[PDB]
RNA sequence: AGGAGUGGAGCCUGCGGCUUAAUUUGACUCAACACGGGAAACCUCACCCGGCCCGGACACGGACAGGAUUGACAGAUUGAU
RNA sequence: AGCGUGUGCCUACCCUACGCCGGCAGGCGCGGGUAACCCGUUGAACCCCAUUCGUGAUGGGGAUCGGGGAUUGCAAUUAUUC
């Protein structure tokens, strides 16, 4: 019922802006993970990755994508796209929302079973 | 009234981002919307907290043999 | 020893026959004619005779793509 | 390292030990051996090649270096060549009371 | 392929970007005055580099 | 001019007996010399567990490094000094020089 | 196992150079220390080294890390017969 | 005869057991349990999920310079360019 | 206070006084030591002195939990740590 707001700012404005404003407006730790410098060493797969999101998917839910990485931080420009992380075993699906900006990947893994 | 903004106890809020010094119905309010939201994030935190265990990272093999039963 | 899940097989190459026949043309006379590219790279001359493709056509060894 | 590989390496010759002496641009090196003769090989090839390997794993200026051996004087007393030599006799065929008895006469002979 | 997987992941530091020099194993290891070795091999060659017991 | 030599030694006996030799040459060359300097020694000290596997009574060793470094000065040309490294040279004695 | 025509000949000219011929025990390490001028795979290198070994034409070596080989007489006429010349070339161990 | 105490309270650690694709294992009264020098985010690693160049020397019989080889750029599962 | 340790072999990673920015970790241009030379007279803590606290789970205990800021490494989720 109530729009979101993340953190002061609404999703348009929030997506109509580069990472030098964005890396004030989140948190401190997510900063050093483009802070540091350009992210190349093992980012190839993720820049790959923000390209098939990227990619113009049909009037529908997108493609979902596999991969054996959980090491991704949820920037607004792949947000309402499906992934599929590799949970250990099995790529599960998972769901994400516009709230999800400025957090880690590798948090929705349950590690044996609720017991 | 030239207090500055560390000396807060919560800052920069996932609501509003505004520095502002919260009260007790007010902090109990805001617990309840932040365990609410990882609640519907369904992030470790929260399943962790769902269950009722210690979310920082500790151990549960020698500690906590006062909980469930 | 045998597995559960089935392997795919190695990549081989097939013999080839006749190379020099496939670079150049014969003419019913001592001239020659061409009909693959040659490299203009530094490393490599255009000793190189780079593979028949129809959209575009690979180096041999600089790994570089030379577009129409 | 140098004892290491000289024990492992002279072993078929009777070796005892190594004194390193260092002196600036001459390092003199003397092996304690017990045979002469098996050391040297053919007219101080061994000494050229044990050095030519010196300089290439350790590494060191060409022609500073050179091997020296000379024979032991008491070699009954030390251990190291009785020990290796009662190797060598239980190595083939011979039976453990006899040989031992040996190496035992020949230390308890050698004025121990 | 498996050069470029070579020089792939960093052996710069953890324990696998040393091991000891005797028996090339990454246990034990005694990075004091650059020893670089295992205690079990130091134990053993201990009194030929010149460490002996007095105390 | 003022030549400071350096010895480093383990064995103390004979850093001691290369240094009363180094003096008494000099003293029959009639030429001044300083006190044989001995600085305060340095013990290395390495404590490792006896048990190569990690059963039984907890056990420890005890190794030591006693180390010593005697030293003299001088103000004598070096042509002397030269002469002198070259005789008695002993593994024992690592002979460093420092020139002031 | 493949092995270009260039460093294999290199070898043999580094071990003929002399009567002797060491490596280290890591394959992880691409370039030889002491062939400094050519870009040698030393992992290439050493296990030629021993294929030759298993040949029988050199004496093998090795205590800790490093490998230490030797020449023979059937291995220097190995040696010399791969570099096509005469009997009258002699390494550096052979000479006073 | 005494002092500090442990065992009771909270917290870190190993073992057993339950669970887990896997939760690797050695040691079980002195003389096993902050012990293997082991305070495990990647290498560690020796356990599960997955696919990689092979790191099958060499002797013998076949396969080859009339090419037995070997490294691959646009694009698809994939994990990578 | 007294034992230690210190610029490297594939090995880059050392101890760092000095003057700034900021409550705070923390950030750069500035120097020595391959060591009785520089950190360093290693101004340690426990002690000692003057208030505050007053038998009250209380000014002891800091267990649990949220947010913010920092160096480390390609990488901090089950927070490495502060
Ligand atoms: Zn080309």
């Amino acid at each position: 019922f109530r729009k979101f707001t993340y953190r002061g700012v609404d999703l348009d404005q929030l997506l109509d802006m580069s990472y030098e404003q964005l890396m004030q407006l989140y948190s401190a730790r997510q900063r050093r993970r483009l802070s540091r410098g350009l992210r190349r060493k093992q980012h190839s797969l993720l820049k790959r990755l923000r390209k098939a999101k990227k990619e113009a998917p049909p009037m529908e839910k997108p493609e979902v994508v596999k991969t054996h990485l959980r090491d991704m931080i949820i920037l607004p420009e792949m947000v309402g796209s499906m992934v599929g992380v590799y949970n250990g075993k099995t790529f599960n699906q998972v769901e994400i929302k516009p709230e999800m900006i400025g957090h880690y990947l590798g948090e929705f893994s349950i590690t044996y079973k609720p017991v | 009234y030239k207090i500055p903004d560390w000396f807060l106890n919560r800052q920069k809020d996932v609501k509003d981002g505004k520095y502002s010094q919260v009260l007790a119905n007010g902090l109990d309010n805001k617990l309840r919307e932040d365990l609410e939201r990882l609640k519907k994030i369904r992030a470790h935190r929260g399943l962790r907290h769902f269950w009722g265990l210690r979310v920082r990272g500790q151990h549960t093999k020698t500690t906590g043999r006062r909980g469930r039963t | 020893k045998s597995y559960t899940t089935p392997k795919k097989n190695k990549h081989k190459r097939k013999k080839v026959k006749l190379a020099v026949l496939k670079y150049y043309k014969v003419d019913e006379n001592g001239k020659i004619s061409r009909l693959r590219r040659e490299c203009p790279s530094d490393e490599c001359g255009a000793g190189v005779f780079m593979a028949s493709h129809f959209d575009r056509h690979y180096c041999g060894k600089c790994c570089l793509t030379y577009c129409f | 390292e140098l004892n290491e590989f000289l024990t492992r390496e002279l072993a078929e010759d009777g070796y005892s030990g190594v004194e390193v002496r260092v002196t600036p641009t001459r390092t003199e090196i003397i092996i304690l051996a017990t045979r002469t003769q098996n050391v040297l090989g053919e007219k101080g090839r061994r000494i050229r090649e044990l050095t030519a390997v010196v300089q290439k794993r350790f590494g060191f200026p060409e022609g500073s270096v050179e091997l020296y051996a000379e024979k032991v004087a008491t070699r009954g007393l030390c251990a190291i060549a009785q020990a290796e030599s009662l190797r060598y006799k239980l190595l083939g065929g011979l039976a453990v009371r006899r040989a031992c008895y040996g190496v035992l006469r020949f230390i308890m002979e050698s004025g121990a | 392929g498996h050069q470029q997987l070579y020089w792939s992941h960093p052996r710069k530091f953890g324990q696998g970007s040393r091991s000891c020099r005797v028996c090339s194993n990454r246990h034990g290891l005694i990075r004091k005055y650059g020893l670089n070795m295992c205690r079990q091999c130091f134990r053993q060659y201990a009194k030929d580099i010149g460490f002996i017991k007095l105390d | 001019h003022r030549i400071r030599i350096t010895l480093t030694s383990r064995n103390v006996k004979s850093l001691e007996k290369v240094c009363a030799d180094l003096i008494r040459g000099a003293k029959e060359k009639n030429l001044k010399v300083k006190g044989p300097v001995r600085m305060p020694t340095k013990t290395l000290r390495i404590t490792t567990r006896k048990t190569p596997c990690g059963e039984g009574s907890k056990t420890w060793d005890r190794f030591q490094m006693r180390i010593h470094k005697r030293l003299i000065d001088l103000h004598s040309p070096s042509e002397i000094v030269k002469q002198i490294t070259s005789i008695s040279i002993e593994p024992g004695v690592e002979v460093e020089v420092t020139i002031a | 196992m493949l092995m270009p025509k260039k460093n294999r000949i290199a070898i043999y000219e580094l071990l003929f150079k002399e009567g002797v011929m060491v490596a280290k025990k890591d394959v992880h390490m691409p370039k030889h220390p002491e062939l400094a001028d050519k870009n040698v795979p030393n992992l290439h290198v050493m296990k030629a080294m021993q294929s030759l070994k298993s040949r029988g034409y050199v004496k093998e070596q090795f205590a800790w890390r490093h490998f230490y080989w030797y020449l023979t007489n059937e291995g220097i006429q190995y040696l010399r017969d791969y570099l096509h010349l005469p009997p009258e070339i002699v390494p550096a161990t052979l000479r006073r």
